[PDB]
């Protein structure tokens, strides 16, 4: 049946090339021999035999078979290398996580500079992303690694969230200690910079706001190489962490340790004056220092900017053409 | 989309172990030992009850697709617990599971692990993942016992006695093939039903429909009492054979 | 890691901007000409220009303006670079010693902002109270010109109008006032504001908004006698000033877009206008004086003067002389006469300055069998299209072959003693239903000619409607003699067929040498072409014969001969064709993990693919199997403009951001992943747009030339005419030269006080990294021009390594010899 995974062989796919390098194994593009559908097979190598099957993959196999959404990537099946006949101990063959092949990723479309985003296009990009995030947050899962390279895009304008390797369940009642500093520094929330380890789903929201701004500026908003440096840049725009705006900031481990040069005032509306008013409000709420005062995914979807966006009118972004190469 | 992980009692007459000449009593003895091994090893390591149960469910499912005589029961158990730890985010190092398994097993039993215990276990992880069809997410009677108990209102101390007794019945049912016969939701009801009959409590009154004599229905639709009795019989039989007697 | 060296062989020649004023002395009339990174200062005479000084800047000159604040004797120069380095400069001369003073400087980049579509705009107030900068959508930046602002500190004023087309400061206003054209969904409008340095905000402007032409392009600020502004469009010119409104829409300007303007009479009576077809107009302001004593604008008139080079900047100098600054063609001095000549023209050319123009393609060929190598470049566009033959002999000798149409690709075919050149000319839909060419050009003035009769796409049934006046490109293959450079033959490709690739080679067991052209059927409706042809021509006995044609389902962007086979890139696919004994192309093997395979290069059985966004890929042909195999991909994302193979391990690429990078095989065979990973080991901001990489050298080789430290030779051509050269170095020589750069940068004074390390830092809008693996040879070659005290200061505490001398001190005479050898590679 369709459900018996791990037995079908990777012979069934004609490998086209390598689309990316993996934290545990390299990702190849491929075509299904039977249907012609284009897939993306991730290589999962157990040959290291240090801790066996990677937990990062186990989280992607656990969560993505639960999550069904138009804005969340689909794991179609898991297939294997030709296994050694009747000798599992000698067998060191690897496993592959078959996914849908998304044509482009946000990092490449903006970095080449070839993509031009109108307001309506941004609305459709954000509405899908938030709908996906809301679905995931409602199921009490946290992505924990939102990045521009993790927002895949089909030419149609469909957006899908992608790298669930660092994702884990969130419990509101029991504040169990999780890992720390999970999101990449440029998209990392202020609380994790100060090390809460008991984080809220609002960590993913901060990142998406960073993306919202980056879509308007075409340049990431908070680019720094050091955790304190990031806090300064964030502090300049969003305001310095202080007890009035963040009553519980004093409980965070590094609040006294990590300090901005000054107690900067919030300037977000001024520095983003060119952003439309409907969107600027969304940014102010998404980039709020206090995770308890930071807006939710549902709140972003019930928005003047996003509420009246119709997902039927996808309106594809201005993707590169031959004249655009000229 | 998703696999079927439930069989009929009559089907257990045709497991690989049975057809290789193992009699029904032995396969059920072997299952209790392997499950209790998993339970005892993980408890010594401080593992969450869900992690113990997930390993046990993997274990039970495994020996519905494979034989007991060709695949050792204690290596498999250790492998299941190792994977369960990663699935349920309560991870342990394979060497530590071996250490504890050695502490608890005698010399004959630990002979199954062979010359290199860690290797025999880590190697099996491949077969386990393919066997359980990479369906790693598992739900357990515990969450439903609490979800349903939360909707009961009445004497605080009569409900907490019901829950603990039912909770003990859940831990005991892991030694059996009930995990392979009935969804966890039904198990949770069955153990509430069993504890209710024994504690001479009438759970219908604690519900929001004090007059709905079939209270299980407001939690689990389409569950006949015939199902709940079959489950109770199977749980009570364990107490009858063993020296342990009903807690009450 | 990899080590490489980059030098300029020809400096940028295209004119990016030109201004006049009183910069060197309050007495002289100056002409400042800006070429990319280069500033040229001239003094105007009665015969022409007297050069006085040239400086390089560590940045692309984006803004260049002269102004004279109260208290100064002479004009000061403002320059802003494309990386937002701002500075104010002063000319100072002490007898024979000429130097440039940096009076104020700073970097005006904002942390958060959106770069504007119409680019950086910089303007200065008529009272020289402030500098206005339009850098980001929705923001106006003000640098106030107070004596104390030596760091050029500035503030932003929120601007409601997000999409601004052009802005100028107005004359005759009570407060600093800006007049600008902007675009919103309702069309284009003209609007004014007042700028308050005290309040640091805009106040309501002197006159109301007016709706203007949809393609309103430029804002001319009119001087005090009239006041107000003029707005230039595609069809109309309008004058606005409070209650006054004029509009002239002469049919002559509708024909060609107007791109430049200047003032001929300081009072605003007469302006000069130029268009993209090279025509030069005079815009006349007809005055009417009232009995009140006031002077008003009565009417506007436009008069055609003649033809100049397609000009990026015009500046009127004096008498009848105008300087024409051209980016697409050669720049000029022309004299405007009061009386027309017998052809009706008032414009007569005086001098012609050489502009290599855009170098679309180029090849190196030893025409005279000298062992040297000459560079034949496809240069210019439209009427300025030219072939330029370049040889070394101390200056470069350049010959120009006028084509009057756009050259696209060039390739040399020795067997036929000629070149093949792909070209395109502009025809316009005419009343016959066909098209008519605006002027005769190479493809029309060939000795013999042919037209393609192919029936491949003839089935059509796809409608493409034509409106009278619309432009079309007509692409041709030109056969040009290598000695006379006379057009021997012209082959016109199919209607709406664009020629994209050209090679000359033998294939298989066929002894004939062919011209092979790859084409694509282009229709305005398609985002990406879905039809194409690979055509095999033979040039024989003065005629071009079509040997075979292969149909493809895409655009043949790039082709390259591969060991007797034809390697062609068709859109996403990279394909290898075999040439059969029946003289037809045959598919052998394909590759499909490509977004758009724009560029191809081969060494041995290795192929280098340049993708539009996904950077370089090293494919390999595996003959045992008859197919391709992915050796390694550059996983980092870079948009490509040209690529080249340096050696079996190092690969050179060019970014559309004026950046160069070198990728190498990671050469660690531990994990298969490491080999499949190309690591960018070289990064360098060139500052120019590389269109063509070509192996070869222009230096004369008599076989007596001392072996230089540098190994290899790649020449590259750019859009601004700059020709450069890349070569490799040994690890020791790199460390020596790099250590010397750091010493030179501390010693050499930069114009505008721009840090050299910042200028060459790899810079994309979203990423900025320090340069690596590249020696700025133009910095190294400047060691020879610094004074003796400075030379000795540089060599202090300098040690050699990795040679016979493990630790060896350097003297100023030792390094003079080393650099002098490095100057002999070009
Ligand atoms: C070293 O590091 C990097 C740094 C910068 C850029 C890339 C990487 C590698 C890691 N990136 C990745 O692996 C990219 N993830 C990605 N991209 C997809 N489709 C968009 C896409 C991305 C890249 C290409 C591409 C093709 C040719 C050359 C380059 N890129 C094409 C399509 C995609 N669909 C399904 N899945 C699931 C398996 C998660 C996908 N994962």
């Amino acid at each position: 049946t369709e459900s018996d995974w791990g037995k079908r062989c990777v012979d069934k796919f004609d490998i086209i090339g390598i689309i990316g390098e993996g934290t545990y194994g390299q990702v190849y593009k491929a075509k299904d021999k039977d249907t012609g559908e284009l897939v993306a097979l991730k290589k999962v190598r157990l040959d290291n035999e240090k801790e066996g099957f990677p937990i990062t993959a186990i989280r992607e196999i656990k969560i993505l078979r639960q999550l069904i959404h138009r804005s969340v990537v689909n794991m179609k099946e898991i297939v294997t290398d030709k296994q050694d006949a009747l000798d599992f101990k000698k067998d060191k063959g690897a496993f592959y996580l078959v996914f849908e092949y998304m044509d482009h990723d946000l990092m490449g479309l903006l970095e080449s500079g070839l993509v031009h985003f109108s307001e309506d296009h941004i609305k459709s990009f954000m509405k899908q992303l938030m709908e996906g995030l809301e679905y995931c947050h409602k199921k009490n899962f946290l992505h924990r690694d939102i990045k521009c390279s993790n927002i895949l895009l089909n030419n149609s304008g469909q957006i899908k969230l992608a790298d669930f390797g660092l994702a884990r369940l969130y419990n509101s009642e029991e504040s169990r200690p999780y890992t720390n500093k999970v999101i990449t520094l440029w998209y990392r929330p202020p609380e994790l910079l100060l090390g809460e380890e008991r984080y809220t789903p609002a960590i993913d929201v901060w990142s998406c706001g960073c993306i919202l701004g980056e879509l308007f500026t075409k340049k990431p908003i908070f680019q720094a190489n050091l955790e304190l440096a990031q806090l300064e840049l964030i502090s300049r725009l969003c305001g310095s962490p202080c007890p009035a705006v963040w009553p519980d900031v004093i409980r965070l481990p590094y609040f006294n340790t990590m300090k901005p040069k000054k107690q900067y005032r919030r300037r977000l509306r001024e520095e983003f004056s060119f952003i439309p008013s409907a969107a600027l409000d969304l940014l102010d709420h998404m980039l709020t220092l206090d995770p308890s005062k930071r807006c939710t995914a549902e709140q972003t979807l019930q928005s003047d900017f996003l509420k009246d966006v119709e997902l039927s009118k996808m309106a594809p972004p201005d993707l590169p053409h031959w004249q655009d190469c000229h | 989309t998703k696999p079927c992980w439930y069989w009929d009692k009559k089907d257990l007459a045709h497991t690989p172990s049975q057809l290789e000449g193992l009699d029904p009593a032995t396969e059920a003895r072997y299952r209790r030992e392997g499950a209790r091994f998993i339970f005892d090893v993980g408890t010594r390591l401080g593992l969450h009850y869900d992690t113990l149960a997930t390993g046990i469910i993997y274990f039970h499912r495994f020996y519905m697709f494979h034989s007991f005589k060709q695949f050792p029961r204690y290596v498999t158990g250790a492998c299941c617990l190792f994977l369960a730890g990663k699935v349920e985010e309560t991870p342990k190092k394979c060497k530590d599971i071996i250490k504890t398994a050695r502490s608890l097993l005698n010399d004959v039993q630990f002979g199954q692990f062979g010359d290199d215990p860690k290797e025999e276990v880590m190697v099996l992880e491949r077969i386990l993942l393919q066997t359980i069809k990479f369906d790693l997410q598992v739900e357990h009677p515990y969450q439903f016992l609490l979800k349903y108990a939360k909707q009961l209102k009445g004497d605080k101390n009569k409900i907490q006695k019901l829950v603990q007794m039912a909770w003990t019945f859940v831990n005991d049912s892991l030694c059996t093939t009930l995990s392979l016969q009935w969804e966890p939701e039904i198990i949770a009801v069955a153990v509430m039903y069993l504890a209710g009959r024994l504690c001479k409590f009438e759970i219908q009154e604690w519900t929001s429909k004090p007059m709905y004599r079939r209270w299980w229905e407001q939690f689990v639709q389409d569950v006949p009492v015939d199902v709940l009795e079959d489950i109770c019989h199977q749980i009570l039989d364990l107490y009858s054979q063993g020296k342990q007697q009903m807690p009450h | 890691m990899s080590y490489n060296y980059v030098v300029t062989a020809q400096k940028p020649t295209a004119v990016n901007g030109c201004v006049t004023g009183h910069f060197t002395s309050a007495e002289d009339l100056n002409l400042l000409i800006a070429k990319n990174t280069r500033l040229e200062i001239y003094v105007v005479t009665a015969e022409g220009l007297r050069p006085v000084k040239e400086v390089g800047m560590y940045g692309k000159i984006a803004v260049m303006e002269l102004f004279r604040p109260k208290g100064e004797s002479k004009d000061l120069l403002f320059i802003l670079t494309a990386k937002y380095n701002a500075c104010i400069l002063e000319y100072k001369q002490s007898g024979e010693s000429i130097d440039i003073i940096t009076r104020a400087h700073g970097n005006v980049q904002d942390r958060i902002g959106r770069p504007s579509e119409t680019g950086i705009i910089g303007i200065i107030d008529p009272e020289c109270r402030m500098i206005g900068l339009r850098l980001y959508d929705g923001l106006f930046k003000v640098i106030p010109l107070d004596r104390d602002n030596k760091e050029l500190k500035a503030f932003n004023i929120r601007l409601e109008e997000l999409h601004v087309i052009d802005v100028k400061f107005l004359y005759g206003c009570q407060a600093p006032t800006i007049c600008f054209v902007y675009q919103d969904p309702q069309g284009r409008h003209v609007k004014t504001y007042e700028v308050s340095l005290r309040e640091k905000e805009f106040n309501k402007g002197p006159w109301k908004q007016e709706n203007v032409e949809a393609e309103a392009s430029m804002v001319i600020a009119v001087p005090e006698p009239f006041g107000g502004a003029i707005i230039i469009g595609q069809e109309s010119i309008t004058y606005h000033n409070g209650d006054k409104y004029l509009a002239i829409a002469p049919p002559i300007i509708k024909q060609s877009t107007i791109v430049c303007h200047n003032r001929v009479d300081p009072n605003g009576s007469r302006y000069l206008l130029g268009d993209m077809e090279g025509r030069l107009f005079m815009l006349l302001l007809e005055k009417e004086e009232q009995m009140d004593g006031t002077v008003t604008l009565k009417d506007l008139r436009v008069e055609l003067l003649g033809e100049t080079s397609i000009a990026e900047c015009l500046t009127y100098l004096d008498n009848g002389v105008v300087f024409v600054g051209s980016r697409l063609g050669d720049s000029q001095l022309v004299k405007l006469n009061v009386d027309s000549n017998e052809q009706g023209s008032y414009v007569v050319a005086m001098e012609t300055f050489t502009n290599l123009g855009p170098i679309v393609d180029m090849c190196v060929v030893d025409l005279e069998r000298q062992g040297q190598g000459q560079l034949v470049t496809c240069s210019g566009a439209f009427k300025e299209g030219s072939l330029r033959i370049i040889r070394n002999g101390q200056k470069l000798h350049i010959r120009t072959v006028p084509l009057y149409e756009s050259p696209r690709k060039i390739c040399y075919q020795e067997v036929s003693q000629c070149f093949g050149v792909l070209s395109s000319r502009i025809e316009v839909q005419d009343t016959s239903g066909g098209t008519t060419a605006l002027r005769p050009s190479a493809s029309t003035q060939a000795l013999s000619s042919s037209v393609s009769s192919s029936k491949l796409f003839s089935s059509s049934t796809a409608p493409h409607e034509t409106s009278f006046g619309e432009e079309v490109e007509v692409h041709n293959l030109l056969i040009i003699d290598q000695h006379t450079f006379e057009v021997l033959h012209a082959h016109q490709f199919l209607q709406n067929e664009y020629a994209l690739s050209l090679v000359s080679c033998k294939l298989g067991k066929d002894p004939n040498t062919y011209f092979i052209v790859g084409t694509a059927m282009v229709y305005p409706e398609e985002a990406e072409p879905k039809q194409g042809r690979i055509v095999v021509f033979q040039y024989s006995d003065g005629k071009l014969q079509t040997v075979a044609e292969k149909e493809v389902k895409g655009a043949v962007y790039s082709m390259v001969e591969f060991n007797g086979k034809l390697l062609a890139s068709i859109n996403s696919t990279v394909r290898l064709y075999e040439w059969t004994t029946e003289k037809e192309l045959r598919t052998e093997c394909n590759h499909y993990n490509n977004i758009m395979a724009l560029y191809l290069k081969t060494k041995g059985d290795f192929i280098l693919v340049g993708d539009l966004m996904r950077s370089v890929l090293l494919l390999a042909y595996k003959p045992m199997e008859g197919n391709f195999e992915e050796i390694a991909r550059d996983f980092n994302p870079n948009w490509m403009s040209a690529v080249e193979i340096l050696d079996d391990d190092n690969f050179l690429g060019a970014e559309n951001a004026f950046n160069l990078f070198v990728c190498q095989k990671d050469s660690a065979a531990t994990t298969d992943e490491e080999r499949q990973h190309l690591q960018e080991v070289g990064l360098f901001h060139l500052g120019e747009f590389v269109n063509v990489f070509c192996h070869g050298s222009l230096v004369m080789q008599n076989l007596g030339e001392t072996s230089t430290p540098t190994q290899g030779s790649v020449l590259f051509g750019t859009v601004n005419g700059m020709i450069g050269l890349v070569t490799s170095l040994s690890e020791s020589w790199y460390n020596l030269l790099l250590d010397m750069q750091n010493r030179l940068n501390k010693v050499i004074k930069s114009v505008g006080k721009i840090e050299h390390s910042f200028w060459r830092s790899f810079h994309t809008e979203r990423k900025t990294e320090p340069a690596t693996g590249f020696i700025d040879g133009d910095l190294i070659e400047s060691f020879l021009d610094i004074s003796r005290p400075k030379m000795q200061e540089v060599v202090a505490n300098l040690q050699y390594d990795d040679g016979s001398g493990m630790k060896r001190e350097a003297t100023a005479d030792d390094l003079i010899k080393v650099v002098e050898e490095l100057t002999r590679i070009h």
